[PDB]
């Protein structure tokens, strides 16, 4: 299913511990409910789900091939909160801050892959 | 693909 | 109600000004066309679309009431690149380097805004 890279280590202990930490990640900790939360056009919405909760135990449990995918789950995450909800809302405000830090830790990751 | 947008080639390129 | 100050000059004689001048800028000259440019879904994700180009008709008019106003307008067209493309693509590397050399500008700004 997945394997070891240095960028996808580079995803784990630098990436997701710093946005883990950000005083706005936690609506991103764990997948949206949309029936606690009472959104019942969520899922009408929405068909890709992630949050961060879900990369990070990807990571932990070497479901990722490559970091390529685990980029794409962050855009995934982040890109479902734009199209949902409207852009004044907190949340999106929050999400724009926590990607703005994943690029700038993305643009000084390591730029070749490879197997560990 | 990574200039595509810049294309139309920057975006799509 | 717009209005003229010590910072509002500054955006637009330093800060449009330097960025104008910069060969990444062309791509934030104008709104984003997304049907010309065949982006899929730009508009289902960038609800506040902005641009230089209407950032510079802004003050050039008069339409802030403050600079805080104006580098909000900035922070909107930056982050919506960094939303809808992809996180290595050649365009939020551009934006990158504008955004760059947006916050060196802001940070020589006069620090207190004056009402001329």
């Amino acid at each position: 299913p997945g394997r070891k890279t240095n960028q996808l280590q580079y995803m784990q202990n630098v990436v997701v511990k710093t946005l883990w930490k950000h005083q706005f990640a936690w609506p991103f900790y764990q997948p949206v409910d949309a029936i606690k939360l009472n959104l019942p056009d969520y899922h009408k919405i929405i068909k890709n789900p992630m949050d961060m909760g879900t990369i990070k135990k990807r990571l932990e449990n070497n479901y990722y091939w490559s970091a390529s995918e685990c980029m794409q789950d962050f855009n995934t995450m982040f890109t479902n909160c734009y199209i949902y909800n409207k852009p004044t809302d907190d949340i999106v405000l929050m999400a724009q801050a926590l990607e703005k830090i994943f690029l700038q830790k993305v643009a000084q990751m390591p730029q070749e892959e490879v197997e560990l | 693909q990574r200039s595509l947008k810049l294309l139309k080639h920057l975006y799509h390129g």
